[PDB]
RNA sequence: CUUUAAUGUUUGAUGUUCUAACGUUGACCCGUAAUCCGGGUUGCGGACAGUGUCUGGUGGGUAGUUUGACUGGGGCGGUCUCCUCCUAAAGAGUAACGGAGGAGCACGAAGGUUGGCUAAUCCUGGUCGGACAUCAGGAGGUUAGUGCAAUGGCAUAAGCCAGCUUGACUGCGAGCGUGACGGCGCGAGCAGGUGCGAAAGCAGGUCAUAGUGAUCCGGUGGUUCUGAAUGGAAGGGCCAUC
RNA sequence: AAUUCCUUGUCGGGUAAGUUCCGACCUGCACGAAUGGCGUAAUGAUGGCCAGGCUGUCUCCACCCGAGACUCAGUGAAAUUGAACUCGCUGUGAAGAUGCAGUGUACCCGCGGCAAGACGGAAAGACCCCGUGAACCUUUACUAUAGCUUGACACUGAACA
RNA sequence: GUUUAUUAAAAACACAGCACUGUGCAAACACGAAAGUGGACGUAUACGGUGUGACGCCUGCCCGGUGCCGGAAGGUUAAU
RNA sequence: AGGACCGAACCGACUAAUGUUGAAAAAUUAGCGGAUGACUUGUGGCUGGGGGUGAAAGGCCAAUCAAACCGGGAGAUAGCU
RNA sequence: UUUUGUAUAAUGGGUCAGCGACUUAUAUUCUGUAGCAAGGUUAACCGAAUAGGGGAGCCGAAGGGAAACCGAGUCUUAACU
């Protein structure tokens, strides 16, 4: 990051500071899979 | 060993879609009061890291 | 400056206020101002000291 | 002293020469006072408070003989 | 409850007494016909001194560390950011401790507008009277003025003034000139809420260019955007300004 | 003057001449009475000056003597060494050119003695300046700290006002 | 009398002495946090710290600064 | 009687001299200064490396010194030769 | 070897022999090639092979947003332009 002075690379921008927290426990399921409903239902309990 | 994240530029950029880097602008947290509204309005837009420096930000966030 | 600031408030019960450097070293009298109220969208005046 | 400072560029430019633009704006100089050697007469129109004329058209530049108040100005090309 | 007194009773300030913590580098006794030690007998000091924890001073005695760059070589001098002409080659940037000079703050007004208005300087003439000095007439002219140095527009005045107005705007933006970038500078045009005006139109502060620069922690008020097992709240962000 | 820049000041003493010395004058860039101010017996392998003495210091060296040197027989190093069949003068010139350009001189090779140089030898100059190197010296620069010192609390409490 | 041994032997250093000052003995003080030891087994005519340096004749001005001693009320002011 | 007179040893190290890949990692010669004194010195012990010991020179400490010698951190670090 | 520069009054070489420095572990990015492909790939271990078992993990196929949240859409936001 360092450039010679003017600041190194990123220290020029200002933090965000705050982040969802959830972003990584979230879950993605594809639409073309769990086609069998896992014996009858589809449930936190049946995917857990 | 394996490489670090450069945890003081993880604060301040998020990753796009096309792999590019998002930030909020800078110079819009000090002396409003004499900074020109045309100033503060030019400063207020939205934007991303520019090609010059992106190739240094990806090899300060490796893992994002 | 020496001059000094006022901080004038909304007559739209607004949080919102306008602050100005009006100098008093020549010209005492007090300011009592119109102005756009950006939170009602209004043309109100602004008054009375901090 | 010997002469101190004399200060960086002086920043002043030119684009109004030629059959300039031709796309979407056709434009002056700037040179922090401008009213009639590289501005607008007539229907034409393209300058403000900051001296720099910009005209939004399609026009290439033109240059003709005089105009009102005897000053040169600038026109638009047809096509 | 007030005035009173005594009783029980927690805890400070200051001084006084006692003996029982502590002390003995007081006496003498024994291990020990030992100098250090331990305990005793016996006195005297005495809740101090002593020893520790917290705490205010004092402490180059000792110790860690900082104290720039420019310059036809340093010092002395002048320089570091912004800003202006000439030199600087009829596209365009431009050196020199080359020729030469400024800014570091102000203005509710000089801001927005419909209308109305138009110098300087030189000369002639002055009054009770001038340390300075009146309003006319004659000459003259983008020679005055613009908040401020400097230059150039300028009467369509962008110069000053009357009426109202405060746009010294909110969400934006065909986008654009400049620079390697940070950064600066300009804006068609759309809509929100309006102002002047017969209306168009203009107003996104001032005629254009200096008066201030980041990231950080923090001040202030707003906020179901968030908030950590559940529900608040501290904390975080967002918005507005300091 | 153990102190005074212009300045080698002035006069008396003095020397052939004294920026010397001694004394006087105050005509000392901020000498000045406990770091004293000034004299001063004694001490000096003692600075500044004079006289008297004595001289190879000098005029200027002359001779005489040993031990080196010289020469020989044996023992036998070091710094240094890209390479050498490297002589004048004039001129070019990293400018102060053996070797280049112009033009001389020299059959070929040793030895004693000597410094004109080879920007000779001799330890990656020692001043100056430079390094976001380091060590130390200072202090009313910053920040600690050994030591000294204040209050409170506890070890350590019965009684009195 | 001492000294930069190996470019300085001095006008510097040392000294009877002179001055300023600490110290009541479990002295002041040192090194060690202490264990001890030295001062000293001495006791203000004794010991520690510092400066000054025979002797003679004398010795003006200053408490703004920096440190000490005493005065002790009050101020700035900690833990509590 | 002597930090008195003079003068060898001995000690000092003021002047002259030789030496410099030395005979010597400052030694050897002559003059000079001291010579019962604050003199000179043999053997042991005590004190040591940010530590000693100094009639002081920031001198000297086993040939090495305003931080010696030896072993480690450590092939330290050096926008530099 | 230094230099814009050198017959060089520049550092500097006595020479022959043997030595004397840029490498790939853990990560990572891009390019090349190969196995597979909206899928690609097992770590440790077991170990019978320098191969066969072992699928906890890793990468990748969706974006827009401080974020809540929405999703082939979405932030700005009056937003409907």
């Amino acid at each position: 990051g360092f450039e010679g002075g003017q600041m190194p690379l990123y220290r020029r921008l200002p933090k965000f500071g705050f982040t969802s927290r959830k972003a990584a426990i979230t879950a993605e399921i594809r639409l073309s899979d769990l086609a069998k409903v896992e014996g009858g239902v589809v449930d936190l309990n049946t995917l857990k | 060993p394996k490489i670090k994240t450069v945890r003081g530029a993880a604060k301040r950029f998020k990753k796009t879609g096309k792999g590019g880097f998002k930030h909020k602008h800078a110079n819009l947290r000090h002396i409003l009061t004499k900074k020109a509204t045309k100033r503060k309005r030019h400063l207020r837009p939205k934007a991303m890291v520019s090609k010059g420096d992106l190739g240094l930000v990806i090899a300060c966030l490796p893992y994002a | 400056g020496i001059r000094e600031k006022i901080k004038l408030v909304s007559s739209a019960g607004t949080g919102h206020f306008y602050t100005t450097t009006k100098n008093k070293r020549t010209k005492p009298e007090k300011l009592e101002l119109k102005k756009f109220d950006p939170v009602v969208r209004q043309h109100v005046i602004y008054k009375e000291a901090k | 002293g010997g002469s101190t400072r004399n200060g960086r560029d002086s920043e002043a430019k030119r684009l109004g020469v030629k059959r300039f633009g031709g796309e979407s704006v056709l434009a002056g100089s700037i040179i922090v006072r401008q009213r009639g050697t590289k501005f607008h007469a007539g229907a034409n129109v393209g300058c403000g408070r900051d001296h720099t004329l910009f005209a939004k058209a399609d026009g290439k530049v033109k240059f003709e003989v005089k105009g009102p108040k005897n000053r040169k100005f600038i026109s638009i090309e047809a096509e």
